[PDB]
């Protein structure tokens, strides 16, 4: 019961920058706040599950798989082995993630995605960012999501198409307390509990030979490929 | 029960029984459903926040469910006042739980737990220590009446028999600490000792009782440290009335022939017949029908454990059924006074008897009163005195 | 005054103890007095026999 | 060891498991060697018996395919009294043969060694008058069947019907119109093992293909079938299942029930009933003609319908009238009472093919039935009266209870607001009167007429308004009753296990549910539990509802205590 | 896959809609099995329409106008089941009226029709023979579902229009013959997306949470994640051949040569639809 999957964003192109922003908020303050909600989700129950998934730069691992100071010595060996084509890419990790829910719903249980972004929003995605929030959607896995900086545009869909919930935090060093809050309660305390509503939700579609987003543009009838300002002809048939 | 145990007890001793990562962990994995996240959301603060907005942190739905959390959560001294900030002694030894500051044995495990539960039931391989039998007789579940070669089984005994495995583990310690105020140590390190189990001089011999249940292991006759066990954590039912048992133990055989009826016996496997002339043989005792769907829920096979729900419905209503039988006709026993001239006076005499609680039943057609008893003999003083 | 136990019932079944009273089956005077069709006035000391009579009852028809 | 899902006990008893992956290929070969006792959905139980090996080795399985697959599905090792029994029983099949030949039976073996130990029991010395044979008597065949079991050299009937050239094939063929399920395919399979007809008894549903395989039997040995059935009304539904599915002419398709005498002399399908075959008192002229043509002509396959009727004085009687080669038994409730379903395995033939009653309703040829045993409380009333006196006055106390006449009138109400069609079998016909006279609904009665039997009966079917209807142990059999939906049996005979399995027939002909109401506290709670025995070893699971979902809210007959007392005073009235 | 579709529904309204032999009233079953029909037909049908139109005393009227809207279309069925249905039908009135705004539509569509009719007799004041030489020159494509009974027309209107003629057996043949008629049969528009909530951007209006045409500017709005469920089934992902540590779960692709277990190899292709090595 309650298997919930953290997907944090480990780009070092980011990270690295804002280590030498001097913003006090480096990768490893951020990290501890992984390892300390992930040494929370195992308190409030006994037989819960927990899973940590590291999204670098053309490669993904899992950290936590490969009692609670058995799985922070794996998750803090794992960072000082990855961080060791400058865009994150978060939709390969999340694929990842909801193979890991389905094996482990089949051993036995409801589950949750925990995605803490850090980098901006790939646009380049949009074909297979789809695919991995519908197949969470047939299986009630909710999507989650913080962000630090700016808002993600796909990953707004992502929490509402699904159900979970999206908060963008106001500081980045009291990102440990805004987890607790908000996260650490399950699907049916969620509901139990008040919580900020979404106050934005940003839906557009991306053209297929552009790859930009859209407000107002073109589609097709038999193909349905969104297109921009052209209309010449159907590109896919 | 474990928060019915540490409801009732003093400030004096919870502020000592908060160990190092022991305890209190372990009062934390016991809350019921939002007392885990008030514990968690106030745990790195330090400024109390104020005590009105925590009524306001749940919808208007469920409300019901926030004051029997926060009852409990004041009722273990989690928190107070102070004008919520929690308890120091509990909110840095909890936050040292956040990172800071062998096939022999389990089947030694077993094996060692069933030779205690062959003792409320007969059989030549008794648990022979004396030690455990006036522990079990002091608990409630073995009668005596009499030094005795044997030891008898009360009603409570049999109703012990049919618990979980964990369920009757925690039934047995909280007698065990109840007694040990006055013939063993303090309350607060053999509680302490168990919970970090789970995860002085007296202390050995507290470990010499855990080696004979099974829950530690020495190998070498009480070296310098131990070995937890399994035990230290904390069959098909048809339409028919037909159960059909896989295990092969002598234990679960006798288990199941209390409130059932054998007729094959092959090996690794027995079937039995709930019938009903069978199971008011249990109840006679007292084994009531609880206890029995319960006893059959835990205990089940994997296919019994399918989509369907499990104990199918047929079954489990019949066995309420066949403890209804029991029930019908209720030995209530009372006395009576009637025969008054007067149509007011039995009137005045309900003022006088319903503050005391001694009314059993009221009729108001001829003005039959029924009283107790035991209770009959302040009721008369009334009527002669006037 | 009168020295007296309760027993209470389903009507169905209360009416098989008034049989038992007018066809001297157990006693002379084994109710004392009827005070409603749930709840039934015997005495103290056939209570245990007919205890019997009601669980022949159940297993004449099981 | 965990696989191997049996345990062959040690004086005969097979626990099957049907949770395991070898399941299938082991239900497939049980229904071969034994008989089933008990079919829950996780354990099944078959057991071992004489006649049911007779059966095995009628198939092509000899005497070593059965013991050495029993060693490889064993999950125990066979305990050495099995394979003491399993060697008696199938070495000793093939020896004594009953063939006819011209209207004349004869005892027939192959090994002349056996006739001289035949031939000294003096009872099968009164039935009389390498190939050794020796012609028995037709009227003493009954007899004689009982002496070869009793010596354990029992008779097969094994119709040998590729090649006879005696008979006059006829041109019945089966249409490619009725596909059959893959049940009945397999029934037929097992009767016609070796490419020769064999007398058996097959127990099928009434809802399933009880008749399409009597018909698809009747297509596969090609001489002339003879149908017999219980009633008048269960031979128009014979001839209506031939010309539906068998392509024959109404020039042979013939009936013999008294009032039609569609020339029943020179056909190839006769379609009669029992009691007209064995009627024992002086026949009419036109009946006469028949019997003596029909006692004197060789029939293939018999076809008895309602199988559990022949081993009555009378019905057994038909079984030595009429000569035939191969018996096959088309039922559906194989209990009854008296034990005599024993006696049937020697006027007919081993039990050849019993259909899973739960695997029929997962998978759709038959409506998932959801048996609830409503129970009443008894009226404080009545039950001063019930417990007075034992001398069968009682009966209309726990059958005209008031408390019992709500439960009725409310579960009307809540599947009349559902558009269900209901069917109240009552029987105790005082009762029957006085319930449905005051819910102003209409009644088979039972002495009617066979005028308005066939009117209220077509009125409950293509009518959306007419709704319920009050039947008196008329529906017993296979009738035409229209497909009710749900069935309140109220206070039926004492404890006929037959009887709430041919009730249970009209429901599956939740999707539909039938309810049986008790007077609770009464003789009648002892016999509802006699009645549930044989469907609770088929499957069914009998709810209990000590009340209902709101009865005392809406407008229900009896409320007073007034018109309470009247109705006892009607009941009294009688004696 | 599919083609647009602009799709209308007769509904009959005779005398024979108080008929029996359906749940309480037999208009009142046609209309229950229409909200869930107007449901199924707008989910596995993005950018479609519906009109619905009923017949009633030999005259037709329009119960809502050819829009794809999903809410106003059962919330005037719940309104219509208070409805009088007196008099007798007709066809020429109503599949003319579905004709003078069926026929301006685009030629890359599949205009249709769909009746569901339940009377026997069409009184109407001219030759039906000539609409169907008509419809069939407009490539509208009319389809009958028949109540109780077989009628000529309905044969001839279906099989030289396009459509299919059906009979009911009962409600659940009913309900059968209402789902196949979901499936669309095998340009460029310009609809607007209306991110912000729900807001309008070329005439800036702002309406409900809804997936419909802008009323102010004529645009319409559709939402992007609800055309993104009819992707993958364009280009899909190949099969994978087969011959302990997994790159799914982590516990074999032609493409990215990254092996797979059992439950991962069903799962990419049943729900995923991208293999979880080539999004890398
Ligand atoms: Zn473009
Ligand atoms: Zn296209
Ligand atoms: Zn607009
Ligand atoms: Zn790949
Ligand atoms: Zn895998």
């Amino acid at each position: 019961l309650n298997l919930l999957v953290i997907v944090v964003d480990a780009n070092p192109i980011w990270w690295g920058k804002q280590a030498l922003k001097e913003s006090q908020f480096t990768l490893s303050k951020c990290i501890d706040a992984v390892m300390v909600l992930g040494n929370s989700h195992l308190f409030m129950n006994r037989s819960n599950k927990l899973a940590v998934i590291a999204s670098h730069i053309q490669e993904s691992r899992f950290l936590y798989p490969g009692l609670l100071t058995s799985a922070n010595e794996v998750i803090v060996e794992e960072i000082k082995d990855l961080m060791t084509h400058t865009e994150t890419l978060l939709a390969g990790s999340l694929a990842k993630a909801l193979c890991y829910i389905h094996r482990m719903n089949k051993e036995v249980m409801k589950s949750r995605i925990l995605v803490i972004k850090a980098a901006e929003d790939s646009a380049l995605q949009y074909m297979n960012f789809m695919n991995v929030i519908f197949a969470a959607q047939k299986q009630n896995i909710l999507i989650d999501a913080c962000v630090l900086d700016s808002d993600s545009g796909l990953l707004q869909q992502a929490c509402d198409i699904t159900g979970g919930l999206y908060l963008k935090v106001p500081q980045m060093p009291s990102l440990l307390q805004y987890l607790l809050w908000v996260f650490l309660p399950d699907q049916d305390q969620r509901s139990q509990l008040i919580l900020p509503p979404p106050v934005h939700v940003d839906y557009r579609a991306a053209c297929f030979c552009h790859r930009n987003l859209i407000e107002i543009g073109y589609v097709c009838s038999v193909c349905l490929s969104i297109f921009c300002n052209f209309s010449p002809i159907c590109t896919t048939c | 029960n474990l928060q019915e145990f540490l409801g009732g007890l003093s400030p004096g001793v919870l502020d000592r029984l908060y160990g190092h990562p022991a305890t209190c962990l372990a009062v934390f994995r016991e809350l019921p459903s939002l007392a885990k996240n008030w514990v968690m959301r106030m745990l790195f603060l330090e400024q109390p926040l104020p005590q009105a907005a925590v009524a306001l942190w749940v919808k208007k739905e469920f409300s019901k469910a926030q004051e029997e959390s926060t009852g409990l959560l004041s009722g273990l001294r989690i928190w107070h006042t102070q004008l919520l900030i929690l308890n120091p002694i509990f909110r840095q030894n909890l936050r040292i739980a956040l990172l800071g500051g062998v096939p022999s044995l389990d089947k030694y495990a077993e094996e060692r737990w069933e030779v205690v539960l062959h003792f409320m039931v007969g059989s030549p391989s008794a648990a022979v220590s004396q030690d455990l039998a006036q522990l079990l007789s002091q608990a409630g579940l073995m009668k005596s009446t009499e030094p005795g070669e044997p030891p008898c089984i009360t009603s409570a005994g049999f109703q012990f028999l049919l618990l979980d495995t964990p369920a009757q583990l925690w039934y047995f310690m909280l007698q065990y600490l109840q007694t040990a105020q006055s013939r063993g140590m303090d309350l607060v390190e053999i509680l302490s000792f168990l919970f970090q189990l789970s995860f002085s001089d007296s202390l050995l011999n507290f470990l010499q009782h855990l080696r004979e249940f099974g829950l530690v292991f020495q190998r070498k006759r009480k070296s310098r440290r131990y070995y937890p066990t399994r035990l230290a954590i904390n069959i098909v039912v048809e339409t028919n009335y037909r159960l059909y048992a896989y295990t092969e133990s002598e234990l679960q055989i006798a288990l199941i022939a209390l409130f059932s009826e054998m007729l094959y016996r092959f090996p690794n496997m027995v079937v039995a017949q709930v019938t009903r002339e069978s199971v008011q043989q249990a109840i006679a005792s007292g084994i009531t029908a609880q206890q029995i769907i319960h006893f059959l829920r835990t205990r089940a096979h994997p296919v019994m454990l399918k989509q369907t729900p499990v104990l199918p419905p047929t079954i489990t209503d019949q066995i309420r059924l066949w403890e209804l039988e029991r029930d019908r006709l209720r030995f209530t026993e009372g006395v009576l006074y009637n025969q008054f001239l007067s149509q007011v006076d039995f009137e005045l005499l309900l003022a006088h008897a319903r503050e005391l609680g001694v009314l059993v039943f009221e009729n108001s057609a001829k003005r039959l009163m029924v009283v107790t008893p035991a209770g009959h003999s302040d009721v008369k003083r009334f009527w002669k005195r006037q | 005054v009168l020295k007296g136990v309760l027993i209470e019932c389903d009507p169905a079944m209360k009416q098989f103890l008034l049989y038992l009273d007018e066809s001297n089956a157990l006693g002379k005077k084994f109710i004392i007095q009827d005070i409603d069709d749930t709840h039934v006035f015997v005495i103290a000391e056939l209570v245990n026999v007919l205890q019997e009579r009601v669980g022949e009852l159940m297993d004449q028809n099981a | 060891h965990t696989s191997r899902p049996l345990w062959v006990a040690p004086d005969g008893h097979i626990f099957l498991e049907a949770f395991s992956p070898v399941y299938k290929y082991a239900q497939d070969f049980l229904v071969a060697i034994a008989e089933p006792v008990c079919r829950p959905t996780h354990v099944h139980e078959y057991k071992l018996t004489a006649y049911s090996l007779y059966a095995a080795v009628s198939v092509g399985l000899q005497t070593s395919d059965i013991t050495e697959y029993l060693r490889k599905l064993s999950k125990t090792g066979v305990p050495d009294g099995i394979m003491q029994f399993i060697k008696l029983c199938t070495v000793s099949y093939g020896k004594v043969k009953l063939v006819l030949k011209h209207n004349r039976y004869f005892v027939e073996s192959c090994h002349p060694d056996v006739i001289q130990h035949l031939l000294q029991d003096p009872v099968i010395r009164e039935c009389r008058l390498q190939t050794v044979s020796f012609e028995v008597k037709q009227e003493m065949i009954e007899e004689l069947q009982k002496r070869c079991i009793h010596l354990e050299y029992p008779l097969l009937a094994e119709y040998d019907f590729r090649n006879d050239s005696v008979n006059p094939d006829i041109n019945i063929d089966l249409k490619p119109t009725a596909v059959l399920r893959p049940y009945q395919e397999k029934s037929l399979r097992k009767m016609f093992g070796n490419g020769r007809a064999r007398s058996g008894v097959i127990v099928l549903p009434c809802g399933a293909g009880k008749s399409l395989v009597g018909v698809t039997a009747a297509c596969t040995v090609r001489k002339r079938c003879l149908v017999l059935g219980n009633s008048a009304v269960s031979v128009e539904q014979w001839k209506a299942q031939f010309k539906m599915w068998s392509t024959i002419d109404d020039s042979q398709i013939c009936r013999f029930t008294s009032d039609a005498k569609d020339k029943p002399i020179g056909c190839s399908v006769a379609i009669s009933t029992y009691s007209m075959l064995g009627h024992t008192t002086k026949r009419s002229w036109e009946a006469e003609r028949v019997m003596e043509w029909l006692k004197t002509q060789e029939w293939g396959l018999m076809i008895l319908d309602e199988v559990h009727t022949i081993p009555a004085k009378m019905f057994r009687r038909v079984l030595t009238i009429v000569q035939a080669h191969c018996k096959l038994g088309l039922t559906a409730t194989l209990v009854r009472e008296d034990d005599k379903i024993v006696d049937l395995n020697f006027l007919i033939g081993p039990k050849l093919y019993e259909a899973n009653w739960m695997e029929l309703q997962n998978n759709g040829y038959i409506a998932k039935v959801q048996c609830a045993e409503v129970w009443c409380p008894m009226s404080p009333e009545f039950y001063r009266e019930y417990v007075a006196i034992k001398t069968k006055k009682r009966i209309l106390l726990y059958t005209m209870n008031p408390n019992k006449f709500r439960a009725c009138q409310f579960l009307i109400k809540f599947h009349e607001r559902r558009n269900d069609k209901i069917i109240v079998f009552a029987d105790n016909v005082f009762a029957l009167k006085e319930y449905a006279i005051r819910l102003n609904k209409p009644y088979i009665y039972g002495p009617t007429s066979q005028g308005e039997r066939m009117q209220i009966l077509q009125n409950f079917k293509h009518n959306p308004k007419i709704n319920t209807i009050f039947i008196s142990k008329v529906g017993d059999t296979s009738f035409d009753l229209p497909e009710a939906n749900v069935l309140i049996q109220i206070s039926s005979h004492g404890g006929s296990r037959r009887q709430e399995a041919q009730r249970l027939g009209r429901v599956l002909r939740y999707n539909a549910f039938f309810y049986s109401l008790v007077s609770q506290d009464t003789q009648e709670m002892a016999y509802s539990t006699k009645r549930q025995r044989f469907l609770v070893d088929q499957g069914y699971s009998f709810k209990v509802i000590t009340k209902l979902a709101g009865m005392e809210e809406e407008d229900l007959a009896f409320s007073t205590k007034e018109e309470q007392q009247q109705l006892l005073q009607k009941v009294l009235a009688a004696t | 896959l599919g083609m647009m579709r602009h799709l209308y529904v007769v509904v009959d309204g005779s005398r024979t809609m108080e008929d029996q032999d359906l749940k309480p009233n037999r208009l009142t079953c046609t209309l229950k099995l229409l909200e869930y029909f107007v449901e199924e037909y707008f989910d596995q049908n993005p950018i479609s329409q519906i009109g619905i139109i009923v017949t009633k005393s030999k005259r037709a009227e329009k119960l809502t106008e050819l829009s794809g809207n999903p809410r106003k279309h059962i919330t005037s069925l719940k309104k219509a089941v208070d409805m009088t249905c007196h008099g007798e039908p007709s066809l020429y009135n109503s599949l003319s009226i579905a004709m003078q705004t069926l026929k301006h539509m685009p030629g890359h569509t599949s205009r249709e029709v769909l009746i569901i009719f339940s009377s026997l007799t069409t009184c109407d004041p001219s030759n039906i023979y000539d609409l169907i030489k008509t419809l069939k020159a407009a490539k509208i494509r009319v389809s009958v579902i028949g109540l109780s009974a077989e009628v000529r027309v309905c044969t001839v209107l279906a099989r030289e229009t396009g459509g299919t003629y059906h009979v009911i057996l009962d409600e659940s043949h009913y309900k059968e013959l209402l789902t196949h008629h979901v499936s669309p049969p095998p340009g460029n528009t310009e609809p607007g997306l209306t991110l912000g909530g729900y807001f309008c951007p070329q005439c800036r209006a702002k309406y409900c949470e809804l997936p419909v045409e802008c009323k102010i500017c004529g645009l319409t709005l559709v939402s992007a994640p609800h055309l993104a469920r009819s992707y993958h089934h364009l280009f899909p992902l190949d099969a994978f051949q087969e011959i302990r540590f997994c790159y799914g779960c982590q516990g074999v692709c032609a493409v990215c040569q990254n092996v797979f277990c059992v439950d991962c190899d069903v799962f990419v292709h049943d729900s995923l639809h991208c293999c979880p090595g080539c999004i890398h």
